[PDB]
């Protein structure tokens, strides 16, 4: 069934925009740290925006690729202009979060969650 | 008399009607059903992609002059394919009327920009974007308007919990405000509050 | 009619008081306990009871559109008093 | 378990921990951290203070509705000391001034209120223990500081043979001493050091490191009555860390040997303040001295916790000592530190 | 108007946490009518609910 | 005419029982007026009713100086009135306590209590529910 | 019908233009505002004397939350939950058994005075009159906790207030 | 002894000028803030009490938090809160500066600003009468009133 694309029709084009995407959140770390002021270094900030891509490598539909790297550029643009704070820059790191544990044992121990 | 009933105007219903008949035939490739309710609120179903020229034929036609757009919002309902209905309340001075367009969409078909007809419709469409995850083509300026920097979501889909998933505080420790997993000291009480006997009749549906 | 538990502490009259070995006694200390002194039970135990030379009789808590609403008490039952219980108040039918 | 202490949750703001624990001296620097993480956890903080009310506002929001609880304390009055460890199972003592008060010695704060709040902690019934005393407490030790942490120590574990004898070297944080104090040495022209710092090797330890380490002790119960040793995971050499600091705060170092008995007079120079002393001698005698090497003793790696390394986190505490020419200097701006391992 | 040989799958899109998207099974069900009434006009629509999770008692006012 | 307010302005000195009263009423109350004493309640209050002041200023009440075991001298407070002169005050009726009583009640206080936060006599929440599941106590004795 | 706010045009004779530049160069109309300022200064002051004068207020003002009790003495809520169930906020929690002389009684009736809205929907759903909204509104606390009542409070009040709600009640009951 | 008279004396100078001087922050975020215009307004005048609204945060010692306080607008109070100049006091005023009031259960609320800034003074109601909130300024300056700091120094 022929559905209305968004962009990019087949998946070549959607890994296009997802690597110009990429460019441009890799070319935005420095100027990112340097204005917030953030403690982080400079490659743990690469690093995360690495993370953040790889978590949704496993996308296989154009149009979800075209929505995510839509995405991607408005909260690219929420932070060259800086609309977002320090807090929220911070908040894609969990910096706070107590490491959930993940085996069985441990999570028989602390609770009944699955 | 009836004082505790609302009196009816058949002269506005049929007048509704009439003009619900002229944009129908007018518009045939677009138009899919017209209807008018009881309360005299005329309403339009058209193919989503019809939305430019619908909207263009109501504000420029001499006899439909819409030139004011009251409204523009969405509603969710899952159990549609097209989960997705964006309405339009459409305000003509010129006649003293209102008019209703309603059209479809899902998560992942864009939906025409109508800023090029109607300029609210910038701040209509970022608000039924950021609420809903609806997508608009040619929108000059589509970005959050209501939710917080970074929010993950469209809170207002029928699927988003009412507390949502996350949660904000002040930890000393990092010297920032932070986002935590929500947990409530006391849960919101959920209330089953339909009665097991029908109502109205009038709408009663086939048992199929 | 206050109580008070083995720990020093006044029993409410739904009969809450914190065990001995409970942490949450300690939001107690430099500080009070609300207890209210008024005991309903009491207080409707209290209450006398009244007669009437009635099978049914009604009662509207005092007060008219101040009280209750109406209920009607059966006195056939001659080993038990008829209770409203909307305010908890006992009627009998005159024996002996 | 009291059916009350059971934990529940998944360790949120809300949930429940089955902690109850007194934290004594929880108006300072670590004892606002233990608080925070406390908090942070779900448990029931008791926090014993002897100060202004409104000094303690910083600690309201670290708990939800409740789970902390503020009561007055003396330090000499043993009824307040059980009044306020009756219903904690936990009890957590940081209490210690660095200098000497009018009604206050090292004597007072280091050994007679640890002594008293471990006496009065084990009647109470209270389950668990834990005293911070120095890595550097040594009964021999040239600093009166150190003596007296020593002696509170022995008295420590002599009444509460199940505690948890916690010794940090040197904790560095946002509102610590150590970098601040070092920091700080810009106003008095150069900077004064015995021997040019070239005879001394510090490792300090992080703050949010120390504290996740005291919660953990109270969480392993394998940890009731042992002694750890918090220490950072490099050694550098007094003279390296000074230039390290104030090159992290892009600061003219000037530094210049001053002697022993000259550092004396001026530390005894500035202790005459009536309010909080700039330095004191025994400040001078600590920071002199090497810190000692424990490898018997457990630490951070034993108790779950990797120390994190000064490079990491000194822009946090350094940056606010720059000026506007270098406030937005990144971290990677400059070399780390030369270690001594 | 492209072709998609894929199935729909907007996980990625909706926000959801990856915990409560894997370990979660919702039911989807016919309500019961309720035995204290002859009513039937709550068994028509079919219900989506998800598994129930721990519900503790708050340490304050419980 | 200057002469007659400086004359009503004597009387208001003197209205107040003297200099000493008068200075009293200004310090602890800022202001200095004169009306007619509708009653006083068992704390101490008293309470003055001036019908030719604007609506709002007509009625008020001059707090006593010592309420349960407070020093009220300067602390007062709004909450310090009791029930029957608090209606009063606020002007939801026009008939004071002394011409129409409330309604007696056992149950009802017989002494006021102001607000007690930030005192030790402050209300402390707490569960009124028992415990809802009882676990089972393993016997004394022992086995095998 | 409708009016035009400024469509006036002014008139072009020789007085009328001296007028206005007079007005121009002779600051007529800040000295009537100036005027109208000093006329202000000189009346009254609007202003009560608190805590000493209290605001007007009437019967129906919705402030405090209080439980009522019967004449007997006997406490009036059944445990009905209407107040429950109507609360727009959910700031009632209602727990209920039989009491031990049987009767349909509360166990725990708290309400969330930070989370309650002040609507007064609870005293028009009770049946009994049993929940009231006092004509109490200063009792501003310094903590969190203390804003959080049970049913020892809630009768407390009902017991400190009674006469004054009971007054308004007799009041206002022939308008609800 | 003379010297605790003397510190008991200047605490109690010191208190009188904080608890007669008071300058809130310009800060009002819904329906609440009304109220403190109502306030501000001639009937129930704050000016006659030495209160005295201030826009900047570095020139006000009180903090009147009088509205919702949202995800989006919780950093931005936390800012104003810490560039506020000690002593600092907080006023929690409504139901959903309390806790969450109205919208305790929503995604984008923040159940109460104590989650954020400690808070000294809690008003209830929806909204507070201004009556009320001059109650809970004059509670507030009775809170300042019982400071001992230079007592507790003295003593330290
Ligand atoms: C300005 C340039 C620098 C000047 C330096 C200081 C100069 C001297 C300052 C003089 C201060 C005068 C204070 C007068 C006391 C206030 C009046 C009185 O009412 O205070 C009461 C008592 O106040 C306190 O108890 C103590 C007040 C200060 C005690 C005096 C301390 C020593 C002053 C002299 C030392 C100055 C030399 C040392 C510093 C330079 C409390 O009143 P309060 O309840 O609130 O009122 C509420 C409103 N009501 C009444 C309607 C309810
Ligand atoms: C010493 C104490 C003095 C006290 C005086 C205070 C007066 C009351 C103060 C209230 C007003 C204060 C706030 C208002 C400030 C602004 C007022 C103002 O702007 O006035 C200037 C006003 C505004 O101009 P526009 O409206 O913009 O019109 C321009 C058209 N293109 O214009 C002016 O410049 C008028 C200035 C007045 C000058 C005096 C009049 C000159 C007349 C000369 C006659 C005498 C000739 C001398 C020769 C004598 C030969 C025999
Ligand atoms: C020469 C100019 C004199 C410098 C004037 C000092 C002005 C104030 C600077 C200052 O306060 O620094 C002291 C500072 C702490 O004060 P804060 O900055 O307020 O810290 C924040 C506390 N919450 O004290 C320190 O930490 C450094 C103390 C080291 C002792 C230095 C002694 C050496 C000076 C004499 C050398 C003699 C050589 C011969
Ligand atoms: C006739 C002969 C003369 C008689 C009068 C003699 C004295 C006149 C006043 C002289 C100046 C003040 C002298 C010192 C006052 C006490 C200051 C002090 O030590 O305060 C201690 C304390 C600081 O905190 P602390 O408890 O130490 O804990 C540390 C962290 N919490 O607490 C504080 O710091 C509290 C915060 C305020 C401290 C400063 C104000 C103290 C009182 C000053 C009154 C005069 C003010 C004049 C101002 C200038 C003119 C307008
Ligand atoms: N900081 C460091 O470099 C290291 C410190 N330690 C030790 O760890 C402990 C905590 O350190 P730290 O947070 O830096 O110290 P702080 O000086 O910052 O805090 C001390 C705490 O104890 C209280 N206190 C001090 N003296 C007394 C007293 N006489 N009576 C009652 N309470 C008192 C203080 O309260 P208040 O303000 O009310 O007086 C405060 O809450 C201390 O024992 C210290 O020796 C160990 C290793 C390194
Ligand atoms: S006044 Fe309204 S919001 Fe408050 S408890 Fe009553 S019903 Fe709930
Ligand atoms: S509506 Fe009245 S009788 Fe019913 S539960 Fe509420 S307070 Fe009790
Ligand atoms: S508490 Fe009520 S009046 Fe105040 S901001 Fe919230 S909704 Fe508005
Ligand atoms: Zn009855």
């Amino acid at each position: 069934t022929s559905v209305k694309p968004i962009f990019s029709r087949d998946m070549n084009e959607a890994k296009r925009r997802v690597r110009e995407l990429y460019r441009a959140w890799y070319r935005e770390v420095p100027n990112t740290v340097h204005l917030f002021q953030l403690d982080i270094s400079v490659k743990q900030g690469r690093d995360k925006v690495r993370e953040m891509f790889m978590k949704n490598a496993h996308v296989t539909d154009p149009r979800v690729v075209d929505l995510l790297v839509i995405k991607g550029k408005m909260e690219l643009e929420e932070t060259i202009n800086v609309w977002k704070q320090r807090t929220h820059i911070m908040r894609f790191f969990h910096e706070t979060e107590a490491p959930r544990p993940t085996d069985f044992l441990s999570k028989f121990y602390v609770g009944h969650d699955p | 008399t009836r004082p505790t009933i609302r009196p009816r105007n058949d002269v506005v219903h049929k007048q509704l009607s009439a003009f619900g008949q002229y944009v129908a035939e007018i518009l045939p490739k677009y138009v899919q059903q017209v209807q008018v309710s009881c309360f005299n609120e005329l309403e339009i179903f058209i193919h989503p992609d019809g939305v430019i020229p619908v909207l263009t034929f109501l504000r420029d036609h001499t006899n439909a002059q819409f030139k004011s757009l009251a409204d523009l919002t969405a509603v969710d309902v899952p159990t549609r394919q097209n989960r997705f209905e964006i309405v339009y309340n459409l305000l003509s001075l010129r006649f003293n009327s209102r008019i209703r367009v309603k059209t479809y969409t899902d998560e992942l078909t864009p939906i025409e920009s109508s800023v090029t007809v109607y300029k609210a419709a910038n701040w209509y469409e970022r608000e039924i974007w950021d609420m809903f995850g609806v997508f608009f083509a040619n929108h000059p300026d589509l970005r959050r308007i209501l939710t917080d920097y970074g929010f993950e979501g469209h809170p207002f889909r029928k699927d988003f919990p009412l507390s949502g998933y996350v949660e904000l505080r002040y930890d000393d420790e990092v010297k920032r405000v932070v986002a935590e997993p929500v947990e409530l000291a006391q849960e919101f009480r959920k209330f089953d509050l339909n009665s097991p006997w029908e109502a109205f009749p009038a709408y009663r549906q086939p048992p199929e | 009619g206050v109580r008070t538990s083995p720990t020093g502490e006044k029993v409410t009259h739904t009969g809450q008081a914190y065990d001995d070995g409970d942490y949450r006694r300690v939001r107690f200390s430099d500080r009070q306990k609300e207890v209210n002194e008024n005991f309903a039970i009491d207080l409707i135990a209290e209450q006398p009871v009244s007669e009437v030379g009635s099978r049914v009789i009604s009662c509207d808590g005092g007060g008219g559109a101040l009280g209750h609403p109406r209920v009607y008490i059966n006195l056939d039952k001659e080993t038990k008093t008829g209770t409203c219980g909307y305010c908890g108040l006992q009627f009998r039918q005159p024996h002996h | 378990l009291h059916h009350a202490l059971i934990p529940h949750g998944k360790g949120g703001r809300s949930s429940v921990s089955g902690i109850v624990a007194t934290v004594f001296g929880a108006t300072g620097f670590l004892g606002r951290y233990v608080v925070n993480h406390l908090g942070r956890m779900g448990s029931q903080v008791i926090v014993p203070y002897r100060c202004e009310p409104y000094d303690t506002m910083h600690l309201r929001p670290m708990g939800d509705l409740g789970q902390i609880i503020f009561m007055e304390w003396n330090g000499k009055d043993k009824d307040s000391i059980r009044k306020v460890v009756e219903h904690s199972n936990v009890v957590i003592n940081l209490v210690g001034r660095e200098w000497e008060t009018k009604n206050f010695d090292f004597e007072d704060v280091f050994v007679k209120i640890p002594h008293a709040i471990a006496q009065v902690s084990k009647e109470a019934g209270v389950e668990k223990l834990i005293h911070i005393s120095h890595l550097n407490a040594d009964i021999k030790s040239p600093s009166r500081y150190l003596r007296s942490k020593a002696v509170g120590e022995k008295e420590v574990r002599a009444a509460f043979p199940e505690a948890t004898i916690i010794k940090p070297s040197d904790i560095f944080g946002r509102e610590d001493r150590f970098l601040n104090y070092f920091a700080s040495m810009r106003w008095f022209g150069g900077v004064p050091l015995i021997s040019l710092g070239k005879e001394t090797v510090k490792q300090p330890v992080y703050i949010v490191d120390v504290s996740k380490g005291i919660i953990n002790a109270i969480k392993d119960p394998d940890a009731k009555g042992k002694t750890f040793a918090f220490v950072g995971p490099n050694r550098y050499l007094l003279f390296d860390l000074v230039q390290y600091i104030f090159a992290v705060a892009y600061r003219p170092f000037l530094p210049y040997p001053l002697p022993h008995f000259a550092y004396r007079w001026v530390g005894r120079l500035f202790e005459v303040s009536p309010f909080e002393p700039w330095t004191t001698r025994d400040k001078v005698e600590r920071v002199h001295m090497s810190d000692m090497t424990l490898p018997h003793l457990p630490g951070l790696e034993d108790l779950g916790i990797q120390a994190t390394p000064l490079e990491l986190k000194a822009i946090e505490v350094l940056r606010r000592h720059r000026t506007y020419r270098w406030l937005t200097s990144e971290m990677e701006d400059v070399k780390p530190a030369k270690t001594v391992n | 108007l492209i072709a998609v040989d894929e199935k729909l799958d907007i996980t990625t899109l909706t926000g959801v946490p990856e915990e409560h998207i894997k370990t979660r099974k919702v039911r989807i069900f016919v309500p019961a009518r309720n035995n204290m009434q002859s009513g039937v006009n709550n068994t028509k629509k079919w219900k989506m609910e998800f598994d129930t999770r721990e519900r503790w008692e708050n340490p304050l006012m419980g | 005419e200057l002469v007659q307010v400086l004359r009503r302005g004597l009387q208001q000195v003197s209205g107040h029982g003297g200099l000493r009263g008068y200075l009293r009423v200004l310090f602890r109350a800022n202001d200095v007026r004169v009306g007619t004493l509708v009653g006083e309640d068992k704390y101490g209050n008293k309470y003055y009713e001036d019908n030719k002041q604007f609506f709002g200023r007509h009625r008020w009440v001059i707090y006593t100086t010592e309420m349960n075991g407070r020093d009220t001298f300067w602390d007062v407070d709004g909450s310090m009135v009791p029930p029957e002169w608090h209606r009063w005050l606020h002007c939801m009726t026009d008939d004071p306590p002394t011409t129409k009583p409330p309604t007696a009640r056992k149950y009802i206080w017989t002494n006021h209590k102001f607000n007690v936060s930030g005192t030790p006599q402050q209300y402390v929440p707490y569960s009124t529910t028992r415990k809802k599941i009882q676990e089972w106590v393993p016997p004394s004795t022992p086995y095998k | 019908t409708y009016k035009f706010v400024n469509m006036r045009e002014p008139s072009m004779d020789m007085k009328s233009v001296t007028d206005r530049a007079a007005q121009t160069l002779l600051w007529t109309e800040l000295v009537r505002g100036l005027g109208m300022t000093l006329s202000y200064l000189f009346r009254e002051p609007a202003t009560i004397n608190y805590p000493f004068e209290k605001g007007p207020l009437s019967p129906r003002f919705r402030g405090e939350h209080a439980l009522r009790r019967y004449p007997s003495g006997e406490e009036r809520c059944i445990a009905c939950k209407l107040c429950e169930a109507v609360c727009p906020a959910q700031a009632i929690t209602i727990e209920a058994e039989p009491r031990a002389d049987g009767s349909r009684r509360t166990t725990r009736y708290d309400i969330d005075m930070t989370k309650c809205i002040y609507c007064g929907f609870c005293q028009e759903a009770c049946p009994v009159d049993a929940i009231v909204e006092g004509p109490n509104f200063e009792f501003s606390t310094e903590t969190h906790e203390e804003l959080l009542y049970n049913k020892e409070k809630l009768l407390n009040n009902g017991d400190k207030w009674e006469a004054e709600i009971a007054a308004n009640i007799q009041a206002d009951y022939l308008y609800r | 002894s003379r010297g605790e008279y003397v510190v008991a004396k200047l605490d109690d100078l010191v208190n009188w000028a904080r608890r007669s001087s008071l300058w809130p922050m310009t800060f009002g975020l819904a329906c609440c803030a009304v109220e403190m215009m109502h306030m501000a307004a001639p009937r129930y005048d704050m000016d006659r009490f030495g209160v005295v609204f201030r826009a900047s945060p570095r020139q006000s010692d009180v903090m009147i938090v009088a509205g919702t306080l949202t995800n989006k607008m919780a950093p931005a109070l936390r800012k104003v809160y810490d560039q506020m100049p000690e002593p600092r006091y907080v006023v929690s005023m409504g139901s959903c500066a309390n806790g969450g009031g109205y919208y305790h259960y929503s995604y984008s609320v923040v159940r109460g600003c104590d989650r954020i800034v400690p808070v000294d003074i809690y008003v209830p109601g929806c909204p507070p009468t201004a009556e009320a909130l001059l109650y809970g300024i004059l509670q507030l300056q009775r809170k300042i009133k019982r400071e001992k700091r230079l007592r507790i120094w003295y003593r330290r």
